[PDB]
């Protein structure tokens, strides 16, 4: 079995910039690599064919080259759309085998997150269970903290989130903390806050809400 | 055009064993050879193994004792079945074409689908609805969602107004919380003008599990 | 570095 290596583990560019990714293999392989293309939940897409051969319907700012061990896929000029993972995959021995990709991030000017507060519904507490939700929106970069208080007691634990994949538009992030509680504590007290930090705001936003209204 | 569609995700307990079944269209099987692939956290991407145009098959290598790839060309289907599953064969499989009837550069995927090998059973998530207000509008902006709770196992699709809406929609990855359950919300930001007029509501799916819910979402 | 099967991204 051929090792295919890609490196780096991450890419990180601005828009417009051009930028290339290495695949190197155990052993020389000619030219038979084959470059794939990963879009957040999507089944892989073939860039090229051969090293080098153009791949019908693919933008021309893709191309590949390299021969024996050392292959690069470039694109000249980055767009927000190519936000993806991207493999090599070698077939000059049998079994065909695939690099383990490279992620491809884009930088982009600070946004601050719009933040939104939801309580629990109706409809959940009557299962006995209480989640409220804190929504942090279309951001950069990616690193945001969420504050819980309840009653002003500070919320350890008791929280989980969830951050998108880069947006293939804006470039930006949304994140999502979610409070759990049960019936019994959220119906015991009263002022729910979210307090989020981000270095696009140049003090904490807090949403919050009493319980009922 | 040329498609590959796969069956849906699920389920398989340990020990148990794996089908797929891919229908293509666009080209006769008997004109390609189909290939399986998968995607594994463990191992990456994985060539499995490929049944061409005649018949014959040939099995990467740890899996020629446990692998079986049949075809009906009449029916367009090929049938993928792996025998004693393990943990680590939870897995994203993939059907797949090349270019070529003889090759394996792969331009044509089918969607995949996301096996889980669990010994736990399936359960079909609840639906909550994030409703907009004051707490959840900005300039003219209201956020609105769905809370898709204590489902297994992944994935579940969730789209909004049967898929006329898409703008500013975002679904977050799901989180697995201590007691084995998946969660996530769906969220979108609209015109909070459009509140009274318009009707907003995320299209549940769970497939493992046949759970299919519709929640519209109103101010409260 | 390693591939999410929830995203099907690769996560560290």
């Amino acid at each position: 079995d051929i090792l295919l290596t890609q490196s780096p583990v991450i890419l990180s560019v601005s828009p417009g910039e051009r930028v290339s990714f290495s695949c190197r293999a155990s052993q020389s392989i000619g030219t038979n690599i084959h470059w794939y293309q990963q879009r957040t939940n999507g089944s892989p897409r073939l860039l090229i064919k051969y090293a080098s051969e153009s791949i019908s319907g693919i933008p021309s700012r893709f191309s590949g080259s390299g021969s024996g061990t050392d292959f690069t896929l470039s694109i000249n000029s980055v767009e927000s759309e190519d936000i993806a993972d991207y493999y090599c995959q070698q077939n000059n021995n049998w079994p065909t085998t695939f690099g383990a990709g490279t992620k491809l991030e884009l930088k982009r000017t600070v946004a601050a997150p719009s933040v939104f507060i939801f309580p629990p519904s109706d409809e959940q507490l009557k299962s006995g269970t209480a989640s409220v939700v804190c929504l942090l929106n279309n951001f950069y970069p990616r690193e945001a903290k969420v504050q819980w208080k309840v009653d002003n007691a500070l919320q350890s634990g008791n929280s989980q989130e969830s951050v998108t994949e880069q947006d293939s538009k804006d470039s930006t992030y949304s994140l999502s903390s979610t409070l759990t509680l049960s019936k019994a504590d959220y119906e015991k007290h009263k002022v729910y806050a979210c307090e989020v930090t981000h270095q696009g705001l140049s003090s904490p936003v807090t949403k919050s809400f009493n319980r009922g209204a | 055009q040329v498609q590959l569609k796969q069956s849906g995700p699920g389920l398989v307990q340990p020990s148990q064993s794996l089908s797929i079944t891919c229908t293509v269209s666009g080209f006769s099987l008997t004109n390609y050879g189909v290939h399986w692939v998968r995607q594994s956290p463990g191992k990456g991407l994985e060539w499995l193994g490929v049944i061409w145009s005649g018949g014959n098959t040939d099995y990467n290598t740890p899996f020629t004792s446990r692998l079986s790839i049949n075809k009906d060309n009449s029916k367009s289907q090929v049938f993928f079945k792996m025998n004693s599953l393990q943990s680590n064969d939870t897995a994203i499989y993939y059907c797949a074409r090349a270019l070529t009837y003889y090759d394996y550069e792969f331009a044509y995927w089918g969607q995949g689908t996301l096996v889980t090998v669990s010994a736990a059973s399936t359960k079909g998530p609840s639906v909550f609805p994030l409703a907009p207000s004051s707490k959840s509008t900005s300039g003219g902006t209201a956020a609105l969602g769905c809370l898709v709770k204590d489902y297994f196992p992944e994935p579940v699709t969730v789209s909004w107004n049967s898929g006329a809406l898409t703008s500013g929609v975002h679904t977050f990855p799901a989180v697995l919380q201590s007691s084995g359950l998946y969660s996530l919300s769906s969220v979108v930001t609209v015109p909070s003008s459009s509140l009274g007029t318009q009707t907003y509501i995320c299209n549940v799916n769970h497939k493992p599990s046949n759970t299919k819910v519709d929640k519209r979402v109103e101010p409260k | 570095g390693q591939q999410d099967l929830s995203t099907r991204r690769l996560k560290g």
